[PDB]
Parts: C-alpha cells; sequence; structure tokens
DNA sequence: AAAAAAAAA
C-alpha cells in the first residue's frame, strides 16, 4: 500500500523549480518532506529503499557516528596531522539526498545544522579562521514519531514533531501514517507478508512492468528534459492561494490546526507543480500539475482526522 | 533599553493577500551601487551636524505633549510613557536626520520626522485594553 | 557478608507517622537483607539509671579491673581466641537439616505469609518490608549457622526453635510493627459510648456476649476486636484478666 | 576555582570584589544576584575577608572594599504606602550591612520635567564643555588626598552625646511594634561613629564637635524618615 | 625538596603566582606540610642548566633556595606579640611562672574573664569557648573501646551579637585553626580528597580541611546556609574521630582529632522565644545531638 | 529442574535457544531470524537464577551487568599493540557473542546513553566503528535476553504497563516476547514451594559425607582425551525417579540442540499460513485491553516461532500444530492464559 | 583512547 507516499517520493526525486529568478533572488529545486507515523509501518524500510534507488542518498542519525555532522571527514586524518578541514560542512550536502530516522533524537548540534541547511543556505561555521563554506543544496527527507508512540485524540499539534514550529513550517510536505486496526486491510497486509515469506523472494503477485535500473535511467532522463514555467497558471495559483488563506481564516477551529498561513506553502505549490511538469511532461507546465499538487496537499492534510 | 522597536502582524485579508500574490508572482516571472557605501562613508566622516535653538522649543513641546497624554481626568496615575529615553531617542533621530542630505544644522523637518517615526511604533505598542 | 548501619528519615522513627514514609529504601534492596532491627529509644528512668551506672563504671578507672575478672572467671574469652575458634569452625564443620526441621520451617513460613496477607488486606497498601522465599532461605541459613556453632554435623529442633525466635523478633519489630499506621472513626466513638453507658466501673462481662451483641448489630466482628484491643491499648478503663474471657473495667 | 582538565593548575580566579581592593566597587542591578553570592556578600562586607575551601585548596583573601549599589523596586515603581522591606525583595541581613539609604522618585509635574529636558539639551549642544562647578576636578582630588591624611579623635561631650543619641535611637524605633520592626543594632552606632569621623575629616579637623554627631544622627533618622514616607 | 608558590593574600589580584624550589637538609625533613603557608629563611644560590639555555637561547641560570629556618604562619597572622620561630614554646622560667599562677584561687574566673577582653557580656559564651578549646582526655578501654575527648559548641542567636568576632579570636588563639564559611566549603573539601598526580599519573590522597584541623579546632560560620550534602559529611569527624575513604581502589582510614565550633542564625533571622527549638532551626536530631 | 513453575518460560527458553533461520534476499536485503525475550517482575521470583542456568546450558553465552558496563567499550575499543606500535580495534563484549546469546541483568538500571548502543544492534545486528581513522562494520548477530524490575518496588497490576516500565517503547517494541511475573500469595502454592525448596536444600554430593564442606578438586587425570545402542546409559535421561513423565540429562539435551541447529532447515507451508493469518487478524481486532500494543512485526514473530517449533520436532516442513502452539504461547504471553 | 572524581550550571 501507501501509494501516495510513493508518489511523493517520485515528486521528490525529480526536484522542483530551480536555477534562480530575476535580480538574484534565491530559489531551490529541492523538496523537503517529513514523514510521520507510529513504529512498525515500514517507513524505515521505505527510506532504505529510497536510499538504494537514489545514487546521491545518504543516511545519518543523531550521533552514533561523530564525523557525519558539522565536521569534515578528513579532520586530523593525515599521518602528519595537517589539520585538513573545510570548517562548517555536512556529508555530500551538495546535490545530495539526506535521509534521517528518529528525527526527534538528534541533539542541538545536528538540529542547528539541519536548520542551517534551510533553503539552500550555506554553512558558515568557523573555528580557526576557516570560512570554506559548503554550498548546501540538498533535499531533506526525515522520518519521526511522537514521544507517546501512538496517535492521540487530543489536538494534533500537541503531538506535532516535538520540534520548533519554525522548523516544521519549512518542510514542503507533511505526511501522517496512522495505524487503524481493520479486517479488510490487515488481511491483505498479512497475506502479502506471508506470501513474500513463503517464496523467499519478491512474489509474482507483484505486477511491475518497470525495473529499478530502468527507474535509475529514467530519473536522469527526465531531469535532463527540464521543463520550464508557463505563465498561464498565475491567476489560478493566485486564487488557490486566496482559498488557502481562506482556510487560514479557519485554522483557529483547532483539533487539526496545522492549516496555518505561510508563503512557503505557495512556494511549495509552485515547486510541486514544476516537479509534476518535470517528471513526464515536455517543456510546459500544465494546470493539471497545479490541480495534482493541490490534491497532494489536501491528501497530506487529510491524514490528521 | 532599545532605541526603537517594530512589530509585524500578518493578518489574512483579501486585498493585501491579492497584492502580495501579484507582487511575488511578478517577481517570480533606480537601484544604486556602492555609490551608497561611499556616500555613507562621506556622511560618517565629513558631516558633523548639530542641533539648533529653534528645534529646542519643538523638542520641549513634544516632551510636554507626550507627558500631557500620560495623565487623564482620573487620579489613577496612568503609566508614565514619557521617559528620558524618549528624549535621547528623539535627539539621536533628529541628529541623524541632519546627517543625511549633507546638512550641517537641523531644521524643523528633522524633529517632526523624528517624533512621527518614534510615536508610530508607540501607537502600536498598546495591549488589548485601550 | 554485609553489616549495614542506617538512620530513618526525620531522625527518630516517629511512630505517629506512617511506616511507609519513614523508610526510603525500596523493596529490592530490603529483600536481600534478612535481619533488620529497629533500635528505638525509650524512657522509663530505670533502664536509664542502669545505663548511666554502666557508663560510669565503663570509664577507664574501673572497667580495666572488672573486665579482667571476665578472663579470670572463665565467663568471656579474649578476641584472638575467638578469631581462632571462628576460623576453625568455618573451615571444619558444615551441618545439614532433618525432615522434621523442614516440616517446622514450612509450616512457620506458611503462617508468616498468611499473617502478612492478613495485614495487607486491611492496610490496603503494599507492605514496606516484604516476606519472600528469600526469607525462608534466610531462616534455613540461620539454622545452619546455629548448628555450625557447636560443630554438630546435623541440625535439629533445638537450633530451629532459636532461629525461629530470632526471626519472629526481627519480623514483629519491623514488618508487623503497627501495620495499620494509626466505616472510619464513626463506629469507634459509637462503640466507646455504649461500653461507658452499659458497663459501669467495677463490673465485668463475658467477651462472647459482647461479640454476639455487636455482630448482631452493625459493628460486626472486624470492628469490635480492633476497638476492644485498642481500648485496652488506651489502658485507662479496660483490663483483661482470666485469659480472654473476663473484660474487667478498671 | 578553576583547573585545566588533567592539568595541574588548582588556581583561583578573582571576582570584581577581589579587584576592587582598597577602592570602591560599583554594582548595578543588585536585585538579581544568586544564592552563592547572596550568602557570600554579607560576609564580604562586615569581615573584609573571604574564605573558601574546595577540592584541596584553601585560602583567606583580602576584600577591603567600599560598596555602592543600585536597585529597582519590585513592580517597577516604588509604592509609597509600604516600607522599604515591603517594596524590596532583598533580604533583612543584607539590610543591616548597609549604612545609608537613598530613594529617589520621578513624578509627572510639568514644572520639573521641562527644566530636566532643558538642562539635558543645554549640555548636549550649547555648553557641552561649559558647565560650572565651584571647583575643578584637580582641586577636588587635591583636597580629597589632603583630607585623607587626618585621623580625628573623640572628646568627652562627643561620647556623652553619642551614647544619648544611641539610647534615643534604640528606644524610639523599638516603641513602634514587636516582631515586625527590627533595624537598630550596634552596627548603627559604629556607622554613626564612622560618619562622624568622615565629616570631621571633611573639615580638616583633628577633633569632633557634637554638631557632627547631630548631622550623622539626622542622616540616620532621615533614613528611617524615608522608610516611613 | 619542595615547590613553593606565592601566598594568595600577597599576590596582586588577578595575576599569576611565582614558583620556586626549596631544599631542606637534615633536621628540616617533614617539618613543612602540603597546603600549609610557611615562612622560610634561607640562602639564594644559582647554578647552570642545559635545557633552560636550550629553550631560552640565552645563558640563563636556574635558582634554588637552601632553607635554614622554617616558621609556620597558618591561621595566626598576628605576628607582633613576641619573636621566635615557634611562639607556642616555653622556657623553664615561663614554666615556673605557669606553676606559680596555676595555684591561686579562682583562676578559672580570671581565665574566663581574660578571653576576648573587648567584647562585653556573654559570660556563658566565654565559658563554653574556654571549655571547648581546653578539651578533654580521649579514653581507650582495653584497646577495644574508644571514647572521644573533645567538645563541640554550637552558637545560635540574633544578628549583631559578635559571634564572628569570637570565632576570629578563637582562630587567633588555637595552635591549629581552620576557617570555613557557608557555601564556600564543599563536602569533599573539608574531608580528604582523591586527585591524580599530573607527573606520575596515578590516584593519590590530598589532605582535606579537617586533616589540618587534627589536634585543633575547625571553625564554621553561617552553619545554617551550608547545603545538606556539604553538612552530612562531618558526622564521623564530630563523633568517630576518623575519616574513611574507599575511592578509585584506595581504601584507607584517616584520623581526625578536631573540635568543631559553629555559628548560625534561626529561621526568619530572629529567635522566637515562644516556640520550641524544633521549630526554630531546620537541623535534625542526629546533627543536634552531637 | 530446581525451579518451580514458570513452565511457559522454560518453553520460551527452549524455543529461543534454537530459533528460526535468517533470510537474505537480492532485493529484500536481510531479515532477522532469532528470538529475544524480556522478563519483568517483582523481586525474589527466580529470574537471575534462570539467567545463570541459561548461561550454563547454552553452547555460547556471555554474562553482562547493566551497571558494570560501558556502551562504548561494550562494542569495540582502541588499543595500541606493544610490538607493532600501531593501534588496532579490540573486540567488545557483544562482538565476541556473535551467533550466541547475551544475558543482561539490571537492564532497567543501565545507563540511558549506552541504551542506544544496544538499539543499533537491535536494528541491523551490525556495529559501525568510525574513530581515529578506522571505518569498519562488525557483524554481531546475537540474541539478547534481559530481566528488569518495575519502577516501583513491586508491580502494580492496576496501572498502565508503560507506566510500570522505565524503558522507552522504542526498544521495547523490538523484543518479541514480554513476560510479567508476580508472586501472588496463596497458601497452597506457598506450601508447595516451601516443600520443594526444603527438598532441594537437603542434598548431598555422591560419595561425600555431610559433616564437612565442599573441597576443591584437581584437573582430569588425562591431559588430552578423545556395545552400542544396547545399554542406554544416559540416553533415557531419567537419573532419579520422581514422576511418571520422563526427563533428559543436560548432555543429551545439548547434543539434541547441536544436531537440530545444523541438520534441519524447515520450510513453511500454506496450511500454517492460513492459521497464522487468521489468528493475527483475530488478535488484532479482538478490541480489548492488552499488556502491549500489537503491530505488523508480530506476524514475523509468529513465523519464526513456528519455524523454531518445526526445528524442535526435526521436520523440514511446518505443520499447523506449530502455528497453533505458537499462537497459544503468544496469547499466554500477552493476554494471560 | 578510555575510565573516574569534582564543581558549577
Ligand atoms: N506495509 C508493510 N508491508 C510489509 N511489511 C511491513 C509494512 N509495514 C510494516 N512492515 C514490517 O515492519 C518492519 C519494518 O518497520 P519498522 O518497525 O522498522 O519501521 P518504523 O515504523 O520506522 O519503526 P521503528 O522506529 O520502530 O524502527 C518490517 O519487519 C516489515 O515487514
Ligand atoms: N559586646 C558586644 N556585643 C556585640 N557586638 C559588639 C560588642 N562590642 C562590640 N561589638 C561590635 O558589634 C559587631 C558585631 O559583629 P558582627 O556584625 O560580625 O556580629 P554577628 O551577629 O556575629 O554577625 P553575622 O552573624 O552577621 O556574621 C562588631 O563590629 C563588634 O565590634
Ligand atoms: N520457583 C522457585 N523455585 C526455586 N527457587 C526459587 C523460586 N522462586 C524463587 N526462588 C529463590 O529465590 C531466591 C532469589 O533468587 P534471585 O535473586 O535470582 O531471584 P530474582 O527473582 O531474579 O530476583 P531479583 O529481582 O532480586 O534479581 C533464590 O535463592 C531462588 O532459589
Ligand atoms: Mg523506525
Ligand atoms: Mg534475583
Amino acid at each position: 500500500g501507501n501509494l501516495d507516499v510513493k508518489k511523493a517520493l517520485l515528486l521528490l526525486l525529480v526536484g522542483g523549480v530551480d536555477k534562480r529568478v530575476g535580480d538574484g533572488m534565491k530559489i531551490r529545486g529541492d523538496i523537503n518532506v517529513c514523514l510521520m507515523g507510529d513504529p512498525g509501518v515500514a517507513k524505515s524500510q521505505l527510506l532504505k529503499a529510497i536510499c538504494k534507488i537514489s545514487p546521491r542518498g545518504v543516511y545519518t542519525t543523531g550521533k552514533g557516528s561523530s564525523g557525519v555532522g558539522l565536521t569534515a571527514a578528513v579532520m586530523k586524518d593525515p599521518v602528519t596531522d595537517e589539520m585538513i578541514l573545510e570548517g562548517g560542512a555536512l556529508v555530500l550536502a551538495d546535490n545530495g539526498i539526506c535521509c534521517i530516522d528518529e528525527f526527534d533524537k538528534m541533539d542541538e548540534s545536528d538540529r542547528t545544522a539541519i536548520h542551517e541547511v534551510m533553503e539552500q543556505q550555506t554553512i558558515s561555521i568557523s573555528k580557526a579562521g576557516i570560512n570554506t563554506t559548503l554550498n548546501a543544496r540538498t533535499s531533506i527527507l526525515a522520518a519521526a514519531n511522537p514521544l507517546y508512540g501512538r496517535y492521540n485524540p487530543r489536538l494534533s499539534p500537541l503531538d506535532n514533531i516535538n520540534l520548533p514550529a519554525a522548523l516544521l513550517s519549512r518542510f514542503d510536505i507533511l505526511f501522517l501514517m496512522l495505524d487503524i486496526p481493520s479486517r479488510d486491510d490487515d488481511e491483505k497486509l498479512a497475506e502479502h507478508v506471508t506470501y513474500v515469506h513463503m517464496h523467499n523472494k519478491q512474489p509474482d503477485l507483484d505486477f511491475t512492468p518497470v525495473e529499478p535500473s530502468k527507474m535509475r535511467e529514467y530519473i536522469a532522463y527526465a531531469k535532463t528534459k527540464r521543463p520550464v514555467m508557463s505563465e498561464a497558471v498565475n491567476d489560478y495559483v493566485v486564487q488557490a492561494y486566496i482559498r488557502l488563506r481562506q482556510d487560514s481564516k479557519r485554522e483557529m477551529d483547532s483539533k487539526f490546526s496545522f492549516g496555518q498561513a505561510t508563503p512557503r506553502t505557495l512556494l511549495g505549490i509552485i515547486r510541486l507543480s514544476q516537479a509534476l511538469a518535470k517528471l513526464r511532461l515536455a517543456d510546459m507546465v500544465d494546470i493539471d500539475d497545479v490541480e495534482e499538487a493541490l490534491r497532494l496537499v489536501r491528501v497530506s492534510k487529510e491524514s490528521l482526522y | 533599553r532599545f532605541d526603537l522597536v517594530y512589530l509585524v502582524l500578518d493578518k489574512v485579508d483579501e486585498k493585501n493577500d491579492r497584492e502580495l500574490a501579484k507582487h511575488l508572482t511578478n517577481l517570480y516571472l533606480v537601484l544604486p551601487v556602492e555609490f551608497l557605501t561611499m556616500y555613507i562613508s562621506y556622511a560618517k566622516e565629513h558631516i558633523h551636524p548639530i542641533i539648533t535653538e529653534a528645534a529646542k522649543t519643538e523638542l520641549v513641546r513634544a516632551y510636554v505633549g507626550m507627558r500631557k497624554m500620560g495623565d487623564d481626568s482620573r487620579s489613577d496615575e496612568k503609566r508614565i510613557t514619557a521617559t528620558t529615553r524618549q528624549l535621547e531617542s528623539m535627539i539621536r533621530l533628529a541628529e541623524a536626520h541632519a546627517k543625511m542630505k549633507l546638512k550641517n544644522v537641523v531644521e524643523l523637518e528633522d524633529v517632526q520626522e523624528a517624533v512621527r517615526l518614534i510615536r508610530s511604533a508607540i501607537k502600536d505598542y498598546a495591549t488589548d485594553p485601550k | 557478608s554485609v553489616l549495614a548501619a542506617a538512620n530513618p528519615i526525620y531522625g527518630r522513627y516517629d511512630d505517629l507517622k506512617s511506616p511507609g514514609d519513614n523508610i526510603d529504601f525500596q523493596t529490592t534492596i530490603l529483600s536481600r537483607f534478612d535481619m533488620i532491627f529497629i533500635v528505638k529509644d525509650d524512657h522509663n528512668e530505670e533502664r536509664d539509671i542502669s545505663i548511666a551506672n554502666h557508663v560510669i563504671n565503663i570509664h577507664t578507672g574501673n572497667a580495666n579491673a572488672m573486665q579482667n575478672q571476665q578472663e579470670e572467671n572463665g565467663s568471656e574469652i579474649s578476641i584472638e581466641k575467638m578469631k581462632r575458634y571462628i576460623t576453625y569452625c568455618r573451615l571444619k564443620c558444615a551441618p545439614r537439616l532433618s525432615p522434621q526441621a523442614a516440616e517446622k520451617l514450612s509450616s512457620n513460613f506458611v503462617t508468616i505469609r498468611k499473617q502478612l496477607l492478613i495485614n495487607e488486606l486491611e492496610s490496603t497498601e503494599r507492605s514496606s518490608i516484604p516476606i519472600t522465599i528469600r526469607q525462608l532461605e534466610a531462616i534455613i541459613r540461620i539454622t545452619e549457622s546455629l548448628a555450625k556453632l557447636e560443630l554438630s554435623p546435623i541440625a535439629q529442633e533445638r537450633h530451629v526453635d532459636e532461629a525461629i525466635r530470632l526471626f519472629q523478633a526481627s519480623t514483629m519489630d519491623a514488618a508487623s510493627q503497627d501495620p495499620i499506621g494509626g466505616t472510619s472513626l464513626s463506629e469507634i466513638r459509637r462503640f466507646e459510648q455504649e461500653l461507658k453507658r452499659r458497663l459501669p466501673i467495677g463490673w465485668s462481662t463475658s467477651y462472647q456476649t459482647l461479640r454476639r451483641e455487636f455482630v448482631d448489630t452493625h459493628r460486626f466482628s472486624q470492628l469490635a476486636l480492633d476497638k476492644a484491643l485498642y481500648a485496652l491499648e488506651k489502658h485507662e478503663t479496660i483490663q483483661l484478666r482470666h485469659q480472654g474471657q473476663n473484660i474487667y473495667r478498671s | 576555582v578553576v583547573r585545566d582538565e588533567e592539568g595541574g593548575d588548582y588556581t583561583i580566579e578573582a571576582g570584581a570584589l577581589m579587584l576592587a581592593d582598597n577602592g570602591i566597587c560599583c554594582i548595578d542591578e543588585f536585585d538579581k544576584m544568586d544564592i552563592s553570592d547572596q550568602v557570600a556578600i554579607h560576609e564580604a562586607m562586615e569581615q573584609q575577608t573571604i574564605s573558601i575551601a574546595k577540592a584541596g585548596i584553601h585560602a583567606t583573601l583580602n576584600a577591603r572594599t567600599s560598596i555602592l549599589a543600585a536597585a529597582n523596586p519590585v513592580g517597577g515603581r516604588y509604592n509609597r504606602k509600604l516600607s522599604l522591606r515591603g517594596n524590596l525583595n532583598m533580604t533583612a541581613p543584607i539590610m543591616s550591612r548597609f549604612d545609608l539609604f537613598f530613594v529617589i522618585l520621578d513624578d509627572c509635574n510639568e514644572k520639573i520635567d521641562t527644566e530636566l529636558a532643558s538642562h539635558i539639551v543645554d549640555l548636549h549642544m550649547k555648553r557641552d564643555e561649559a558647565i560650572e562647578p565651584p571647583f575643578s576636578a584637580e582641586q577636588l582630588r587635591r583636597y580629597i588626598k589632603y583630607a585623607r591624611t587626618f585621623k580625628p579623635i573623640l572628646t568627652k561631650e562627643a561620647r556623652s552625646y553619642l551614647v544619648e543619641k544611641y539610647k534615643e535611637l534604640r528606644k524610639d524605633d523599638a516603641q513602634g511594634f514587636s516582631r515586625s520592626s527590627y533595624r537598630i543594632t550596634v552596627r548603627q552606632l559604629e556607622s554613626m561613629i564612622r560618619l562622624s569621623e568622615a565629616i570631621a575629616r571633611a573639615n580638616c579637623v583633628d577633633e569632633i564637635t557634637p554638631s557632627f554627631i547631630a548631622e550623622a544622627y539626622d542622616l540616620l533618622r532621615q533614613s528611617i524618615i524615608r522608610v516611613d514616607v | 625538596r619542595v615547590t613553593l608558590q606565592e601566598a594568595p593574600g600577597t599576590v596582586p589580584p588577578g595575576r599569576l603566582p611565582r614558583h620556586r624550589e626549596v631544599i631542606l637538609l637534615a633536621d628540616l625533613v617533614d617539618v613543612s606540610k602540603p597546603g600549609e603557608e610557611v615562612e622560610v629563611t634561607g640562602i639564594y644560590k644559582n647554578n647552570y642548566d642545559g635545557n633552560l639555555n636550550a629553550k631560552n637561547g640565552f645563558p640563563v641560570f636556574a635558582t634554588i633556595i637552601e632553607a635554614n629556618s622554617i616558621k609556620r604562619r597558618e591561621g595566626n597572622t598576628a605576628n607582633e606579640g613576641e619573636e621566635g620561630l615557634d611562639v607556642f614554646s616555653w622556657t623553664e622560667e615561663e614554666e615556673r611562672e605557669f606553676r606559680k599562677i596555676s595555684r591561686d584561687r579562682g583562676i578559672i574566673d580570671k581565665i574566663i574573664s581574660s578571653m576576648a577582653p573587648s567584647i562585653y557580656g556573654h559570660r556563658d559564651i566565654k565559658t563554653a569557648v574556654a571549655c571547648s578549646l581546653f578539651g578533654g582526655v580521649p579514653k581507650n578501654v582495653n584497646g577495644k573501646h574508644s571514647i572521644r575527648g573533645d567538645i563541640n559548641v554550637l552558637l545560635l542567636g540574633d544578628p549583631g551579637t559578635a559571634k564572628s568576632q569570637i570565632l576570629k579570636y578563637v582562630e587567633k588563639t588555637a595552635h591549629r585553626a581552620v576557617f570555613a564559611t557557608g557555601q564556600g566549603a564543599s563536602a569533599v573539601g573539608l574531608t580528604a580528597s582523591v586527585r591524580k598526580d599530573p607527573i606520575t599519573k596515578e590516584w593519590t590522597l590530598e589532605g582535606g580541611a579537617l586533616v589540618l584541623a587534627d589536634k585543633g579546632v575547625c571553625l564554621i560560620d553561617e552553619f545554617d546556609k551550608m547545603n545538606d550534602q556539604d553538612r552530612t559529611s562531618i558526622h564521623e569527624a564530630m563523633e568517630q574521630q576518623s575519616i574513611s575513604i574507599s575511592k578509585a581502589g584506595i581504601v584507607t582510614t584517616l584520623q581526625a582529632r578536631c573540635s568543631i565550633i559553629a555559628a548560625a542564625n534561626p529561621n526568619g533571622g530572629r529567635y522566637n522565644s515562644t516556640l520550641p527549638l524544633a521549630q526554630n532551626v531546620s537541623l535534625t536530631e542526629p546533627i543536634l545531638s552531637r | 529442574p530446581s525451579i518451580y513453575g514458570h513452565d511457559h518460560i522454560k518453553k520460551a527458553i527452549l524455543l529461543m535457544l534454537m530459533g528460526g533461520v535468517e533470510k537474505n534476499l537480492e532485493n529484500g536485503s536481510h531479515l532477522r531470524g532469532d528470538i529475544n525475550i524480556l522478563m519483568v517482575g517483582d523481586p525474589s521470583t527466580a529470574k537471575s537464577q534462570l539467567l545463570r542456568f541459561v548461561l550454563n546450558t547454552a553452547s555460547l553465552a556471555i554474562a553482562t551487568t547493566g551497571r558494570g558496563s560501558s556502551g562504548v567499550g561494550l562494542t569495540a575499543a582502541v588499543t595500541t599493540d606493544r610490538e607493532t606500535g600501531e593501534r588496532r580495534l579490540e573486540a567488545g563484549a557483544m562482538v565476541l557473542a556473535d551467533r550466541g546469546v547475551v544475558c543482561i541483568d539490571e537492564f532497567d538500571k543501565m545507563t540511558d546513553v549506552d541504551r542506544v548502543a544496544i538499539h543499533e544492534v537491535m536494528e541491523q545486528q551490525t556495529v559501525t566503528i568510525a574513530k581515529a581513522g578506522i571505518h569498519t562494520t562488525l557483524n554481531a548477530r546475537c540474541s539478547v535476553i534481559a530481566a528488569a524490575n518495575p519502577v516501583f518496588g513491586q508491580y502494580d497490576v492496576n496501572r498502565d504497563p508503560h507506566q510500570n516500565i522505565a524503558l522507552p517503547d522504542s526498544l521495547l517494541s523490538r523484543f518479541d516476547l514480554l513476560f510479567v511475573v508476580t508472586d501472588d500469595i496463596n497458601e497452597i502454592r506457598d506450601r508447595s514451594i516451601s516443600e520443594h525448596v526444603l527438598r532441594t536444600h537437603r542434598y548431598l554430593p555422591p560419595g561425600y559425607l555431610e559433616g564437612e564442606p565442599v573441597r576443591e578438586r584437581l584437573n582430569l587425570s588425562l591431559a588430552v582425551g578423545e556395545q552400542a545402542g544396547a545399554k542406554l546409559a544416559k540416553n533415557k535421561g531419567n537419573y532419579n525417579g520422581t514422576e511418571i513423565p520422563k526427563l533428559v540429562t543436560i548432555p543429551f539435551l545439548r547434543k539434541y540442540v547441536q544436531y537440530a541447529k545444523e541438520r534441519v532447515i524447515p520450510q513453511l507451508t500454506q496450511e500454517a499460513i492460513n492459521v497464522i493469518v487468521k489468528n493475527y487478524t483475530d488478535l488484532r481486532n479482538d478490541d480489548n485491553t492488552k499488556k502491549s500494543p500489537i503491530t505488523a512485526r508480530t506476524l514475523e514473530t509468529l513465523i519464526r516461532l513456528a519455524t523454531a517449533h518445526a526445528k524442535v520436532r526435526l521436520s523440514k516442513t511446518v505443520n499447523k500444530v506449530d502455528a497453533k502452539v505458537a499462537a497459544n504461547l503468544l496469547r499466554f504471553a500477552l493476554l494471560g492464559e
């Protein structure tokens, strides 16, 4: 299952609108998606599969290994102890896909780093006069869980991520995977798992005409095509943002208060429409892309209940 | 102890949201150069304006005026908003208003600009009462 | 072997306060210990006179003679001889039990466990001092040490009775020491009213009659026995003589 | 006390009071000190020394200082209805340490604030150097260092007036209430003696006149006038 | 040979101390102790050294001090009453005068009245302090019973009662005196502590404040404001007269014959005459009984 | 045999010592194969003794205490060899137990920091060391058994199970089986256990008298050591007669374990699959109170329990009886009889 | 490089 999560992963792979705008204003094609769900939903396995299929993917976590954040991998490395270092940098943060599990686990240092890599902002932490900043242009994909370990009937922002709301508002797309006990879905899940176990392989019950190396080729092929923006959707996206602020007029109704006012919502809508044009379409952005981005946002919010 | 303070409150309205949408979409689709920096350096180095006796009366009148508003027809002893910090803020703002345009002595325009720009923030500094 | 000295919270035990909030040790730590003794201070001026006499004697001017006679009359042995004897006994002997002793220990353990349950069902909180199978092993070890003292290759009832006596002392002093911690009190005043009203000074009545009367009424047996023995604990108008039959009013 | 990690320093570091030896320490915002300093101070002033014993190093340091502090009454504005103890949150034992108190209030009088603003403006632009004190700073320092070389004594009538004044000051304050007003100790008598000596020094006189005692008593009484108002 | 630093009371504030090396010949061995401020009269000498020249680049010479006399100056800073290396030593005629004046009637009254001659009243405090600083006789019964022979004194009262002055006089009076105060002392500061020597790199023992108070008095001020963790570490010092350490594989017991004199203030800053002592102070029975 | 009761605990230990097989896929990466068991209970209920027995009877095991361990030194250490003059990694406690079992006591008293070092092992059974210029992944495919006390002195049956256990749910979800034990006071059980414990203490080693303590013995007479089927000397196992049901000795049981862990690799079938899916669907939708929440990973536990039970009876196929017994054991461990 | 004691936050 989880077709919409995989669709969001596809939209993440292609990337959004990029290569700057007039008069030097900065825009990034990277998409930031945070996944929420209870333990035991195979979100970690999905992240591992994404890292496998993405050649630029990197997996990190809060400590466990020290030389992965805020420090260069060559610090104090040479036998001469030449103190080779770039200063403030991350692991392959240039055009990389950073994947993190237990997003609430990391300490203040890695939290500061992930806040510093916001919106293609370079890391300029200095210690001994070094300022060789790493130009971080990366897409952030993280998975986390509430501290309760289960969804709660109370106000959903009280569960949130246990992270500052400023960091939460940065993310383009928020998904919530809540486990609902039912017969007609758990039967299918158990049947799928047991049929996988019986064959000791990926079963023929799966029906996929396309292959992982084929996706590896086609993602580069579709990235090469690189459609650009068409102006005819400006009025439609403006009125959609007007209706989004109309929703912001009802965010005080509470119990799913995440429908807050943020220009980054509109920017992410534009980027997602651009990515929808990029994934298959030629050098043209369709209103259907805007509609699909809107539907994806509504589905993202609808998981709150 | 700050010299000034400013507040931004984004509230959802049709007109301003429409204007921001149009403006940012057009950006998505008269500006000087380091000349500004050299002008700033020249003003900081070669310009040392002073205030004049004419503006002293206006300063005193403004201080009294905000002292006048600090009390009303009730003996509650309303909050004393006319602090000496207000005086020093007005003085510095007026002197800086003489700093640009390469002037050497202050005029009235300096003091009215200073008092307007200092009381605009105060008028938005109130809480839910009044 | 661990020999530990400790002081309760708030200095003196403060028996008016509940036993639960007088000891800060958890259940896990207390179970490993198996001989806990509560040394409470007392005042009756006779033990006090005796202690003062003993200290004034134990000053160096007198004890240096008297203690010497303890090695001259054979009452006590020197420390080094005790060390030699104890290491010899540790090396040589290692006793064993007998089936009658096992039966006695089993019955005693069942009895104390049932008594603990009886206290717990009334106090409606968990006991601050637990009784577990570790305690049964403890009594077994105490019996073995008592038999080991006299180099006996087998342990018999003579040592078992002393071990059970010591365990009962160390149990009633700490665990079962006032388990109540101080229908509520409404029946207590009601029960205090009738005995003053119905039974004057100098006369007496059978326990069976009162128990029958206040089981027929609403008081029931559980409330009466506690009230009766606490009116006795007050000890200013109620006296028991002639076994548990004669309820004499002093 | 500080030490480098696995480095044999065991060295003490000097606070502001340590640096202010034989001088004047000026503390601003006295209200928000913490427990350690709040309990070290009332030993620092009265005994003129500080003692510490931590982690194997012990010492007794000199802290001969004169302290001057400023405070802000709780709630922002001083409540004239209450007293010094009611308005201030700082503790009673620290109160007895100090020798003098000064409370200064602002108001909304239109006459005063206009003069205040005018005086500020005059020194800002017109006469930034042309202020008129009766004496120059050099003359002030000359007189200060000349008067510092005098040690006054006390005479018979001075002692009699002093003991009478101390008796009166102990009596009139203790007559107010019990278990609510406790402010006069031997420290007050010592402070009165010190103020008399300082005033005698100011006039460059090797003896003390009961008028100086009267002035010191007036200052101390006005310290208790201020708490009443 | 020993390393000599600068006295913290003599160094200008905020600066660093200066180190020197002192060499003690025969009869001077173990006279000085770690942490004890001393005054040494000696001879200044200089000698050649290799790596000092190597690292400085100039013909510089190392200097050491060959000690000739040592005088202890810990606590008792009053150094004007009499002269000599040890002011606590007596001649034969001084002993004869001691015996002559020790036989007059009412000598205890004169001794009590001669203590702190500039503090008025408080006769009971003077008597208690005299009885505390004269001490008793430790008792040993058959080598298996020990009885403490020192007296502890606790002072409690209102401010402005010259408790600190009396404590300072006691510090000036006793042969061995250690002054602590309030929050300025820690639990492991009074007791002996465990430290790693930077040279030989292994755990060792460092003498605490109480060890310096052995055969002497330990004076504590502001006893109430000291934290409970820093207060519960002197029970053995007041009662068992022994300090036991089991830390970092080091198991040793240290002797401590010290008399503790403490001052404090009651709750609220003043003493409520109409209340019991249990509601006047926050101390408990185990500390009050000692 | 000297522990009274806890029969289901014994069955769980038996199934854990010879757990299921590990799975590797060209696309599915790796699947965990063995079983981990955690027990929580009030003091003096014979947990540490069972842990010592498991140490003694296992092919390979390492004893670890929560307080007396450091997580960084638990996995690997950096030591400089005296001869070569270079620094090389020294194997930690858990790495030595590869393809073994690790027992940890006072688990709830063990420092929180080092807990993450355990979780990594519970994640992919591999520890990564990146320090001082060494970057290596070390295999550690061991099983872990632990016993911990509740937060209070005694278990409160009226409280939230999460409330009684100090460990976070993140690692508690990893353990396949959670057991809660309590010493309910009952005079019948008290008498039975008293008789049993007294019976145990009245024991004497063969050929040695009761008047003197145990003395140390020398090594074997032979420094290096080394008619069939008609004797059954130690094959039947019943050394002493106490019950109609049989018993087996420790050496024969260990030989059985050695044979089973190597000679048989069972394959599951659809008949047990139907029972497994039916009981998972039933247990998930019973909709009543339970000790712990259940999720998709429990079906994996059922599969490997059925595999272990197929291994026990030495069959290459999994029958529905193994599914039934696994479901019964899980219901006991989560519902209670 | 890794374990263990101390004072300040
Ligand atoms: N939809 C699913 N299909 C198949 N297996 C699933 C599914 N959801 C969960 N699983 C199972 O869950 C396990 C992986 O989920 P896992 O618990 O590691 O993820 P998680 O939700 O990030 O939790 P945690 O933080 O506890 O690791 C696997 O054993 C997998 O078989
Ligand atoms: N007879 C006396 N009684 C009390 N104080 C006296 C007496 N004679 C003189 N004084 C003076 O009174 C002051 C009392 O000292 P101090 O303020 O330290 O007392 P304290 O109550 O012990 O102090 P604190 O407890 O605050 O440390 C000293 O300055 C001392 O000179
Ligand atoms: N069912 C039992 N059969 C035999 N002995 C038992 C039984 N239950 C408890 N015991 C005895 O209880 C004692 C306590 O042992 P142990 O400390 O290992 O138990 P535990 O439950 O693990 O306790 P803890 O929580 O303190 O570790 C042992 O001497 C053991 O023999
Ligand atoms: Mg996960
Ligand atoms: Mg145990």
